[PDB]
């Protein structure tokens, strides 16, 4: 509830076994207030693709703590891991 | 084997029936020749002649920028989204909260344009600036690659697509970064020559997928529309 997250990816070959490995690193980051981290599989809702205009994937989203950001690419943990530190949203 | 016609005046005289139906065209040219206007003017008669609804999709002009500047023709964009016959889909980038690290997919692009295609039953799609995405994302192969791919489900919805792309020179290349290399069935090219004082603009049909057309640059005149005259 503190700190929301969405994993938007898509289901071509080999994405399956690396989305599960991603949403283990960043559920794995140190942390004392609750975070979701919801995996979000673009073919499922179009109707939240729109609203964040979504272009490159695999993309992160930062939605309930503003300012919000989306971090893409296959390498989003190496910035997940750079902002980690900054969410420390109190309340 | 067919084409559907653009209703662009002159255009389906040169390309001898229109563009070719279920595969996408390319649309090149420099800064001001008229390569927005072509891709809108596309679209807009799709809508206004037939019952055909279209999907505009913009990386760089704002949806609202496109409606706005469309009222200069007496096009109102706006009462087209309101019938559910045109939809804007808006993936031009966001003011410093898009970030891109590693390799990448267009997966939720090609994702986004498809659900468009089938939630208003479109048969004509428009990408303003292909060239916009190459800028906007580092990854020259990664780009190019992606939109060779999305050519294909396009190509594979029937719907007839208009890509557009910046050009370097007038008289040079085809286009930038090298989409002629992967979009390499249809290629029309748009000219606009400053000798002087006269701005004369042309229109060119490089290739149609081997069916008839016209050899050499057209001129053509811009009177709410494009309007092609030497034939």
């Amino acid at each position: 509830k503190a700190l929301s997250l969405l994993l938007f990816v898509a289901n071509r070959p080999g994405d399956e076994e690396e989305t599960a490995a991603i949403q283990a690193h960043i559920q794995q980051l140190p942390s004392n207030f609750s975070f979701e981290l919801k995996v979000v599989p673009i073919g499922e809702q179009p109707y939240l693709l729109e609203e964040y205009k979504l272009v490159a994937t695999p993309a992160l989203i930062k939605v309930r703590p503003e300012p919000r950001q989306t971090l893409a690419g296959r390498k989003l943990l190496q910035k997940v891991d750079y902002w980690w530190p900054r969410w420390q949203r109190e309340v | 084997v067919k084409k559907i016609p653009t209703m662009i005046e002159g255009f389906d005289d040169i390309s001898h029936g229109g563009l070719p139906q279920g595969a996408t065209t390319l649309v090149s040219g420099t800064s001001g020749t008229g390569k927005t206007l072509f891709a809108v003017q596309f679209l807009y008669n799709g809508i206004t002649i037939f019952n055909e609804p279209g999907i505009f999709v913009t990386f760089e002009e704002s949806p609202q920028d496109i409606i706005k500047n469309a009222l200069s023709f007496g096009w109102n964009l706006q009462s087209l989204i309101d019938q559910g016959k045109l939809f804007i889909l808006d993936a031009s980038p966001d003011p410093d909260g898009q970030e891109v690290a590693g390799d990448f997919d267009l997966s939720a692009l090609i994702e986004r344009i498809q659900y468009a295609i089938r939630k208003y039953k479109a048969t004509r799609v428009s990408i303003d600036s292909v060239t916009a995405v190459f800028q906007q994302y580092d990854a020259a192969s990664v780009v190019r690659r992606e939109i060779f791919r999305l050519a294909f489900r396009l190509a594979q919805l029937g719907v007839t697509t208009i890509m557009t792309t910046e050009r370097v020179d007038e008289y040079g290349p085809v286009a930038r970064f090298g989409v002629e290399e992967f979009v390499s069935d249809n290629v029309v090219i748009l000219r606009n020559v400053l000798e002087g004082e006269r701005r004369r603009r042309t229109v060119e049909i490089l290739k149609l997928r081997g069916t008839t057309h016209m050899k050499g640059e057209y001129p053509f005149t811009i009177n709410n529309g494009i309007n092609i005259f030497d034939y």
